[PDB]
C-alpha cells in the first residue's frame, strides 16, 4: 500500500511556529497589482500577490524613524495563479480576501479616425 | 486524496504516539525542575505541558501530528540533554510579557488592533 | 526669436486690433473656399490676412483669427510660430 | 467571424481587423516599447520608439500606427528592429539633461527603464544639448520643459479627454516646445493627470516634489472618496505617511484617471486632524481627555435618551461600517432618526427600492448611450470621470447632450434647454422638440443631479424626472435591459446610507429636535445649535475640526478614509472597499470601533467584535454592501414611478442652479479639501 | 560578441546532454525532465521515491562516479503545490563533472534520507529540516543545527519574515535572556525594485 | 601641509575638536525633521 | 412596542425569488400606499435566498425566509409581520 | 544663519526645533543640541550671479568630474535668473 487517504482539510498552522496573533486577526489581500500609472510597462501586472494588513507604524523616540510591531509588513508573496494563492493562505490559516485580474480591455485604434471628414474625433493638432 | 505517511497509518497509531509522548513529558518535568534549577513546581511545568498538548488537540491529519509528536521529541531530547540553558525552557513561560488585552474594549483603549 | 510669448505694453491681449470692413468681405469669401465643417481651414490665410493689413502680428490679430474662426486660439499660436512669414514681432 | 491571422514572431494571432501591430504583438504578452502611444488617447506616432520589423518588408513600421495585415509575420525581437529601437533611444537621449537625480520621475521613469531595456549602454552625443524655458501652467503641475521628449500626450490629453485645447507645440524642428505660449494656467479638474501619462519627468506632480521616490513607496489599494464615482486609487506611502494618491486602472469607472480633488486633498489628510477625545471642562471649552472619559460622558448621557431624544447626522465621507453602526446603537435606544446631510426625497417609493436613487445605468453604460438629458447638475465637478465618460462618449460615439440647468462649461458642446424646470413637463407632455429626440433615440438615458434634489421641490423634479423616463420606456422602442432614470450623486457616503435605511435630509430633526445629536463627521453646517433646544448634548465623531467640532460637547477623534477598511458605495451602487494605509493619528480610532466601544460602556453592545462581523450585519441590511466591485441591477421602475405618481408637489419658479459653476468651487467641498494647502492654493490661482 | 560575452562552450552542452539522455534512459522509473543550461550544467529532474535509486546509480555507475555530494539543498516556491525543491548537487571526480538532481516535497511528504548514499548528506538534509521543515525519513539523528533550541517555525520558507516573531533581551528581574514579541526601533523598508519593462525576451511565458 | 597646504573653503573648521564622547559636548541624536500631523486647536471663545 | 422596518431581500434572476418577484410586481404598491410612513425595503441582490426581516422596538430583529414561496405565501408572511408588532 | 527658540535652542537649517511642552529636550539636558551653524541656503545666496553672453550655459559645479552631472541652463526669461538644480549657482544672459 504505503499510502494513506487523509480526506481531512490541509492545515498546517500547528507547525508553522506562528504566533496566534498573526494568523486569526491578519486579512491576506490577493490580488493582481495594479499598473504604476506613472508608466506603461505591463511586467509588474503579471504575477498574483498576497500581502496582509497594515499595521501601526509609529515615531521612533529617538530618531524618528518608523518603528513596528508587524512581522508580516514586509511579507509580500507571489504566485502564478489565483488558485495557488488561494491554496496557500488556506494551507496556513490566513483569512483572505481576493481581488480578480483586472485587464485593459481592447481598444480600437485607428490613426485614421484623427481625420475624420465628419465625426468629433478630428484632431485639431498633432 | 492518496498521500505518503510519516509515521501513523491513520489517527489511532497517532494518538498512541501522542500519548507516549505525553508519559513521556510527564516523567521528564521534575529532573527538568531539578537540574535547571527551575523556580517553578512540577505541577506548573507538568501544567505547562497539558497546555502545550491540548494546544493543537483540534487536529485531525495524521501527518501533521505525526510532524507534531516529532518536533515534541526533538525538544525533549533538547531538554533532557542539557543542550536548552535555563532560558530557553523558560521561554515556555511568557513571565517578562505584560498581560494582553483580551476584550474589545481595553483593545480599544491600548490601540489600533483587532 | 522666441517661441513664448512675454507682453509688452505694444504686444498684449489689449492691444488694438480690428479688421477693415473690407477685409471682412475678403475673409468671407476665403472661408468660403473651404468646406461647411471645415472653416479652421481658413486660419493660414486668415492670419496672413491680418498681417498684411497690420504688417506683423500681436496678439490680438492671433486672437482675432480665432474668434472670428471659432477656432482656440492656441491653435492659431501653432501655426503662427509654425510658419517663417508670420511677423510676430514688427 | 472576420478574424485575419497574423503572425508575431511565427505564432499565430487572430486579431480583428483594424487592429494595430502594437496590439496584435500585445495579444501574445509582448509590449512594444513606445512613448507617445496611449490606448486612451489618440494615435501620434511622433516617437518611432514602437518600430518594429514586418518580415519581407524592408522598413520598419510603427507599430502603433500601423494595421496588420493578413499573413504579417511580426519580428518584435529581429536585429533590425532592435537597431531601430536604439537608435531611437539615442536620438531621445541626445537632448535629454542629465537630470535623473534630481528628477521626480527617477525610479518610475519610462525613459530610464527602456533606455536600460532597448536601447545602447552610452553615448555618442559629443555636442551641446539644447535648454528650453520653462513654462508656469498652475500650482499642481510643477513644468521643467528641458526633460520633454516632444511626445505630445499633453495635448492629447487636454484635446481630447479633458477637453481644454491649451496645450500645443510651437516653433518647428528641434526648437519645438510644448507649452500654452502665453502666461496661461492649466486648470481643469482632471488636470494633475498629464502627470500620470507624462513619460519622463517634465511634467511632474508640484505638491509631491523631492519629498518621495518611487522604490521606497508602499502602495495600498484604496477608494476615493471625494465624489461617488468611486475611483481606484494607490495612496502610495512612506514610514507610515502618506506620500501621493495615483489612480488604479479600473476600466467601468474611472478608466484610468482621477480628478485633482482625489490627486491633491491628501495633505488636507494631515492638518486640522481630531487626534484625541474631548469633553467641554466647567469653562464650556475642549480640552484632551481619555476614551474612558468621553465614551462615558456619552453613555450617561445616551441612556438617559429614549425615543425621538436622541438623533444623528451621518456626514458625506462616513464607511457603510459606522452608518450600521449608528443605526444598530440608535436602535437600541429606539431612535429611527439617523440622517443624512444631503436631501433625497422620500415621497413615492422614497429610499425602498433601489432603481430610484442609483446611476442606473452605469458609468460604463453612458458609452451604450445616444441621448444623454442632464438635468439640475453640472457634472463637471459634481462627477468629473462621469463626465469624462460623458465626454469620451460624445467624441467617439457621437454622443448627443442636452441640459436643462444654469449654461455651464462642460468640456463639450450641449443642447442647452434652458434653465427652467418647467421644461420637465413639456418634454414629458410632448410640447418640447427634445421630446421627439427622446422619444426615437434606442438608448436614452436621463441623468438627475441630487444637488437638485436639495431644492424644497425636489420631490416634485424628481416626479418629473421620472416621469419622462417611463414616457420613454414604456412607450418607445427601449427593450428592457436599458435603464432609463439614473440620479448622479456627489457625496461618497450618500448610496451607503440610503442602501442602510437612513433617513435623507434633516426633516426629521427639524420636526421634533433631539436633546443629544451624533455627528459622524457632519460638516456640512445644516443643523446648527439655533435649531436644537437649549443644551443639546452634540457628539462630534469625524477626523477633521471644520464645522462640527468646534460646536460639540464631546469630540470622538475618527479614521479617514486612507486610515481604515472601510466600504463606500458609489452613484452606481457598486460597494468598494478602502484599505489601511497608515494608521489614524495619536489616540484617533476607526469609526465602528468607536461606537461599539460606546455601546459597550452604555450597556446596549452591539453583536460584533471584529470587521468580518460588521460586515455580516451589513449583508444582513442589505446583501450587496459585501459584493464588492459589483453593480447589483436594481428592477421596479414601474411600482416607484407608479407611487411618485400620487402626491402632487408643486415645481418652484427657481431656475435649476446647481452649487458649482466655476472651477473656483470645485476645490473645496468636504473636511478634508478644506483642511488642504493644495486646494488654497489651487482657489487662490484660479480666483486671481 | 567577443570581449564582453560568455563564450559558449558547446561541446561540454553536447556531452551532458547525452549524458542525460542516458540518465533518462536507464532510469525511466524515476526521472521526470531531463534539462542542459546554456551555461551547460545537467538538472535531473526525478520523483522523489527515486532519491535513494538514482544518486546510488551516479555514485556506483562505471559511467557516471558522482563519487562527492557537493551540497544539498531545499528551495521554497511557494505557488507550487511541492513547495519544496530539494537540489542534489553532485561531483564526478573521475570523469571531472558535475550534475545536479532536482525532486520535490511539500510539508508533509517525508524525503528519504540519502545519507546511506552520502554520508555527507548527516547534516545538510538536516538544515534542510532545521531551515524549512522538510521531514527526512530514516535519518540518524534527525534535529536542528543551526537555529536556536527553542526556536519555533523554519527560517528559510518565503512565508516567516525576515525578522522572526521573537527577539531576545537581558531582563534583569528575572535575571535570565528572555524572549519577547518582535519589535524594530527603525521597520525593514521594503523596496518595490522590479521595472515594469521586460527584460529578457527569451523567457517570456505564453500568456493565459 | 607646511609643503602642500589644503584647498581652503569657508566652511571648513578653523579649529579642529577632537572625540568629544563622555563630555557635555557631545554629539545627542534627534530627528531633524518637522512635524507631520497637524492637530486641531479648539477654540478658546465659548460656544453657548 | 411596534414595528419599525421592513427589509426584503431577493434576487433578480433566481427562481426561489420568482414569488417574491411576484409579489412586487402586483402587490408591493398598495402596500406602500397602506403603510406610508412604514421603511418597507426592497433589496435586490446577486445569488441571495429570499429573506424578510422585520425590525421592532428596540433593535429587535425577526427573521422570515422567503425562499421558493408563492406570491401568496410573501403576503401572508408579510402581513403575518404587519399584524403581529411584538 | 542660526536662529533661536524662545525655549533657547538652536533652529537647524530644516527648521527643526523642539516645542517647550515636549519632553524630549530632556536629551540635550546636561549635554549639548549639535547643529551645523554653516546653513547652505544662506552661503549659496552669498555667491554673485554669473554674467554670460550666451542663450543656454553648461553648469558641472566646478572641479570637471569632482562636481556635479554638466546640465544645460537656458537663459530667455530675463525676469528670473537661471539657477543650475545641483549646485544653486545662478546666472543671467547679460544682454
Ligand atoms: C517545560 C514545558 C514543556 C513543553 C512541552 C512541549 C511539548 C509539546 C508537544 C506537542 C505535541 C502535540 O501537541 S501532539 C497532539 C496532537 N494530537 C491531535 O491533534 C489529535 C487529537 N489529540 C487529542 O485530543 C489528545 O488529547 C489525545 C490524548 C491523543 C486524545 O484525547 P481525546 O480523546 O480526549
Ligand atoms: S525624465 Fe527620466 S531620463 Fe529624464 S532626468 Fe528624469 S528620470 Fe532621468
Ligand atoms: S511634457 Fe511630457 S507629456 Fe508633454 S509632450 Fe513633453 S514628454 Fe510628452
Ligand atoms: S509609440 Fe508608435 S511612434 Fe510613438
Ligand atoms: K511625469
Ligand atoms: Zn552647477
Amino acid at each position: 500500500t504505503q499510502l494513506i487517504t487523509v480526506d481531512e482539510k490541509l492545515d498546517i498552522t500547528t507547525l508553522t511556529g506562528v504566533p496566534e496573533e498573526h494568523i486569526k486577526t491578519r486579512k491576506a489581500r490577493i490580488f493582481v497589482p495594479a499598473r504604476n500609472n506613472m508608466q506603461s510597462g505591463v511586467n509588474n501586472t503579471k504575477k498574483w500577490k498576497m500581502e496582509f494588513d497594515t499595521r501601526e507604524r509609529w515615531e521612533n523616540p529617538l530618531m524618528g524613524w518608523a518603528s513596528t510591531a508587524d512581522p508580516l509588513s514586509n511579507l509580500v508573496l507571489t504566485f502564478s495563479t489565483k488558485e495557488d494563492a488561494i491554496a496557500f493562505a488556506e494551507k496556513n490559516g490566513w483569512s483572505y480576501d481576493v481581488e480578480e485580474r483586472k485587464v485593459p480591455k481592447p481598444k480600437s485604434k485607428s490613426y485614421g479616425a484623427n481625420f475624420s471628414w465628419n465625426k468629433r474625433t478630428r484632431v485639431s493638432t498633432k | 486524496t492518496s498521500v505518503k505517511p510519516i509515521f501513523s497509518r491513520d489517527m489511532n497509531e497517532a494518538k498512541r504516539r501522542v500519548r507516549e509522548l505525553y508519559r513521556a513529558w510527564y516523567r521528564e518535568v521534575p529532573n527538568t525542575v531539578h537540574l535547571f534549577q527551575l523556580d517553578i513546581s512540577v505541577k506548573q511545568g507538568r501544567d505547562k505541558v497539558r497546555e502545550m498538548f491540548k494546544k493543537n488537540a483540534h487536529v485531525t491529519d495524521p501527518r501533521v501530528v505525526d510532524l507534531l509528536v516529532i518536533k515534541g521529541k526533538m525538544e525533549l531530547e533538547e531538554t533532557i540533554n542539557v543542550w536548552k540553558q535555563r532560558t530557553h525552557v523558560m521561554r515556555f513561560f511568557h513571565e517578562t510579557e505584560a498581560p494582553r488585552p483580551k476584550d474589545f474594549l481595553s483593545k480599544f483603549y491600548v490601540g489600533h488592533d483587532p | 526669436a522666441l517661441f513664448v510669448h512675454r507682453d509688452t505694453p505694444k504686444n498684449n491681449p489689449e492691444t488694438p486690433f480690428d479688421f477693415t470692413p473690407e477685409n471682412y468681405k475678403r475673409i468671407e469669401a476665403i472661408v468660403k473656399n473651404y468646406p461647411e465643417g471645415h472653416k479652421a481651414a481658413a486660419v493660414l490665410p486668415v492670419l496672413d490676412l491680418a498681417q498684411r493689413q497690420n504688417g506683423w502680428l500681436p496678439i490680438s490679430a492671433m486672437n482675432k483669427v480665432a474668434e472670428i474662426l471659432q477656432v482656440p486660439p492656441m491653435r492659431v499660436y501653432e501655426v503662427a510660430t509654425f510658419y517663417t512669414m508670420y511677423n510676430r514681432k514688427p | 467571424s472576420n478574424l485575419i491571422e497574423v503572425f508575431v514572431d511565427g505564432q499565430s494571432v487572430m486579431v480583428e481587423p483594424g487592429t494595430t501591430v502594437l496590439q496584435a504583438c500585445e495579444k501574445v504578452g509582448m509590449q512594444i516599447p513606445r512613448f507617445c502611444y496611449h490606448e486612451r488617447l489618440s494615435v501620434a506616432g511622433n516617437c518611432r520608439m514602437c518600430l518594429v520589423e514586418i518580415e519581407k518588408a524592408p522598413k520598419v513600421v510603427a507599430a502603433c500606427a500601423m494595421p496588420v495585415m493578413k499573413g504579417w509575420n511580426i519580428l518584435t525581437n529581429s536585429e533590425k528592429t532592435k537597431k531601430a529601437r536604439e537608435g531611437v533611444m539615442e536620438f531621445l537621449l541626445a537632448n535629454h539633461p542629465l537630470d535623473c537625480p534630481i528628477c521626480d520621475q527617477g525610479g518610475e521613469c519610462d525613459l530610464q527603464d527602456q533606455s536600460m531595456m532597448f536601447g545602447s549602454d552610452r553615448s555618442r552625443f559629443l555636442e551641446g544639448k539644447r535648454a528650453v524655458e520653462d513654462k508656469n501652467i498652475g500650482p499642481l503641475v510643477k513644468t521643467i520643459m528641458t526633460r520633454c521628449i516632444q511626445c505630445t500626450r499633453c495635448i492629447r490629453f487636454a484635446s481630447e479627454i479633458a477637453g481644454v485645447d491649451d496645450l500645443g507645440t510651437t516653433g518647428r524642428g528641434n526648437d519645438m516646445q510644448v507649452g500654452t505660449y502665453i502666461e496661461k494656467m492649466f486648470m481643469s479638474e482632471l488636470s494633475g493627470n498629464i502627470i500620470d501619462i507624462c513619460p519622463v519627468g517634465a511634467l511632474t506632480s508640484k505638491p509631491y516634489a523631492f519629498t518621495a521616490r518611487p522604490w521606497e513607496t508602499r502602495k495600498t489599494e484604496s477608494i476615493d472618496v471625494m465624489d461617488a464615482v468611486g475611483s481606484n486609487i494607490v495612496v502610495s506611502t512612506r514610514t507610515g505617511e502618506v506620500m501621493r494618491i495615483l489612480p488604479r486602472m479600473h476600466e467601468d469607472i474611472n478608466e484610468e484617471w482621477i480628478s485633482d480633488k482625489t490627486r491633491f486633498a491628501y495633505d488636507g489628510l494631515k492638518r486640522q486632524r481630531l487626534t484625541e477625545p474631548m469633553v467641554r471642562n466647567e469653562k464650556g471649552l475642549l480640552t484632551h481627555t481619555t476614551w474612558e472619559d468621553a465614551l462615558s460622558r456619552v453613555a450617561g448621557m445616551l441612556q438617559s435618551c429614549q425615543g425621538n431624544d436622541v438623533a444623528a447626522i451621518a456626514g458625506g465621507l462616513v464607511d457603510a461600517e459606522a452608518l450600521i453602526a449608528l443605526k444598530d446603537l440608535l436602535n437600541r435606544v429606539d431612535s429611527d432618526t439617523l440622517c443624512t446631510e444631503e436631501v433625497f426625497p422620500t415621497a413615492g417609493a422614497g429610499t425602498d427600492l433601489r432603481s430610484n436613487y442609483l446611476l442606473n445605468t452605469t458609468i460604463a453604460g453612458v458609452e451604450e448611450a445616444d441621448v444623454v438629458l442632464l438635468v439640475g447638475t453640472n457634472p463637471r465637478f459634481e462627477a468629473p470621470l462621469f463626465n469624462a465618460r460623458i465626454r469620451k462618449s460624445w467624441l467617439h460615439n457621437d454622443l448627443k447632450v442636452a441640459l436643462i440647468g444654469s449654461p455651464v462649461d462642460l468640456t463639450y458642446r450641449y443642447d442647452h434647454l434652458g434653465d427652467s424646470p418647467k421644461i420637465l413637463q413639456d418634454i414629458a407632455s410632448g410640447s418640447h422638440p427634445f421630446s421627439q429626440v427622446l422619444q426615437e433615440a434606442k438608448k436614452p438615458m436621463v441623468v438627475l443631479g441630487s444637488s437638485a434634489l436639495q431644492r424644497n421641490d425636489g420631490a416634485a423634479i424628481l416626479a418629473a424626472v421620472s416621469n419622462i423616463a417611463q414616457k420613454i420606456r414604456t412607450s418607445s422602442g427601449v427593450t428592457g435591459d436599458w435603464k432609463v432614470m439614473n440620479i448622479l450623486h456627489r457625496i461618497a457616503s450618500q448610496v451607503a446610507a440610503l442602501d442602510l435605511g437612513y433617513k435623507p435630509g434633516v426633516e426629521a430633526i427639524r420636526k421634533n429636535p433631539p436633546k443629544m445629536l451624533f455627528l459622524l463627521g457632519a460638516d456640512g453646517g445644516c443643523v446648527t445649535r439655533q435649531d436644537l433646544p437649549k443644551d443639546c448634548f452634540i457628539v462630534y465623531q469625524g477626523h477633521h475640526g471644520d464645522v462640527g467640532a468646534p460646536i460639540a460637547d464631546v469630540i470622538l477623534p475618527g479614521a479617514a478614509y486612507t486610515e481604515k477598511s472601510a466600504t463606500y458605495v458609489n452613484t452606481e451602487g457598486r460597494a468598494q472597499q478602502t484599505k489601511v494605509a497608515v494608521m489614524p493619528p495619536g489616540l484617533a480610532r476607526e469609526d465602528w470601533k468607536i461606537i461599539r466601544a460606546l455601546s459597550e460602556i452604555a450597556g446596549m453592545t452591539l453583536p460584533y467584535d471584529t470587521l468580518d462581523q460588521v460586515r455580516n450585519r451589513l449583508e444582513e441590511v442589505s446583501p450587496n454592501l459585501v459584493r464588492y466591485d459589483d453593480v447589483e441591477g436594481a428592477n421596479y421602475f414601474q411600482q416607484a414611478s407608479e407611487l411618485s405618481k400620487l402626491v402632487n408637489q408643486q415645481l418652484l419658479a427657481d431656475p435649476l442652479v446647481p452649487p458649482q459653476l466655476t472651477i473656483k468651487d470645485f476645490y473645496m467641498t468636504d473636511s478634508i479639501s478644506r483642511a488642504s494647502q493644495t486646494m488654497a492654493k489651487c482657489v487662490k490661482a484660479v480666483t486671481e | 560578441t567577443r570581449p564582453t560575452v560568455r563564450p559558449r562552450n558547446d561541446v561540454a552542452h553536447k556531452q551532458l546532454s547525452a549524458f542525460g539522455e542516458y540518465v533518462a534512459e536507464i532510469l525511466p522509473k524515476y526521472v521526470q525532465q531531463v534539462q542542459v543550461s546554456c551555461f551547460s550544467e545537467l538538472e535531473i529532474c526525478i520523483h522523489p521515491d527515486g532519491v535513494i535509486p538514482v544518486l546510488t546509480f551516479l555514485r556506483d555507475h562505471s559511467n557516471a562516479q558522482f563519487k562527492s555530494l557537493a551540497d544539498l539543498t531545499a528551495v521554497d516556491i511557494p505557488t507550487r503545490q511541492n513547495r519544496f525543491e530539494i537540489v542534489y548537487n553532485l561531483l564526478s571526480l573521475r570523469f571531472n563533472s558535475r550534475i545536479r538532481v532536482k525532486t520535490y516535497t511539500d510539508e508533509l511528504t517525508p524525503v528519504e534520507s540519502s545519507v546511506s548514499v552520502y554520508k555527507a548528506a548527516n547534516w545538510y538534509e538536516r538544515e534542510i529540516w532545521d531551515m524549512f521543515g522538510v521531514f527526512f525519513a530514516n535519518h540518524p539523528d534527525l534535529r536542528r543545527i543551526l537555529t536556536d533550541y527553542g526556536f519555533e517555525g523554519h527560517p528559510f520558507r518565503k512565508d516567516f519574515p525576515l525578522s522572526g516573531y521573537v527577539e531576545l533581551r537581558y531582563d534583569d528581574e528575572v535575571k535570565r535572556v528572555v524572549a519577547e514579541p518582535v519589535e524594530l526601533a527603525q521597520e525593514f523598508r521594503k523596496f518595490d525594485l522590479n521595472s515594469p519593462w521586460e527584460a529578457f525576451p527569451a523567457y517570456r511565458q505564453p500568456p493565459e | 601641509p607646511t609643503v602642500k597646504p589644503p584647498t581652503a573653503r569657508k566652511f571648513i573648521w578653523t579649529n579642529h575638536k577632537f572625540n568629544l564622547s563622555g563630555t557635555p559636548q557631545q554629539y545627542v541624536p534627534y530627528s531633524t525633521t518637522r512635524k507631520k500631523i497637524q492637530e486641531w486647536v479648539p477654540p478658546s471663545t465659548p460656544y453657548k | 412596542l411596534g414595528l419599525r422596518e421592513i427589509r426584503i431581500h431577493l434576487c433578480q434572476r433566481s427562481p426561489g425569488s420568482q414569488g417574491v418577484r411576484d409579489f412586487i410586481e402586483k402587490r408591493y404598491v398598495e402596500l406602500k400606499k397602506a403603510n406610508p410612513d412604514l421603511p418597507i425595503l426592497i433589496r435586490e441582490c446577486s445569488d441571495v435566498q429570499p429573506k424578510l426581516w422585520a425590525r421592532y422596538a428596540f433593535g429587535q430583529e425577526k427573521n422570515v425566509s422567503l425562499n421558493n414561496f408563492s406570491a401568496d405565501q410573501v403576503t401572508r408572511a408579510l402581513e403575518n409581520v404587519l399584524s403581529s408588532k411584538a | 544663519g542660526v536662529r533661536t527658540s524662545p525655549t533657547g535652542e538652536k533652529v537647524t537649517h530644516t527648521g527643526q526645533v523642539y516645542d517647550d511642552e515636549d519632553y524630549r529636550r530632556v536629551r540635550f539636558v546636561g549635554r549639548q543640541k549639535e547643529v551645523n551653524e554653516n546653513f547652505a541656503i544662506d552661503l549659496i545666496a552669498e555667491q554673485p550671479v554669473s554674467q554670460v553672453g550666451s542663450r543656454v550655459i553648461s553648469c558641472d559645479g566646478g572641479g570637471g568630474a569632482l562636481g556635479h552631472p554638466r546640465v544645460y541652463i537656458n537663459l530667455d526669461k530675463e525676469t528670473k535668473t537661471g539657477t543650475c538644480g545641483y549646485c544653486g549657482l545662478q546666472f543671467r544672459q547679460q544682454h
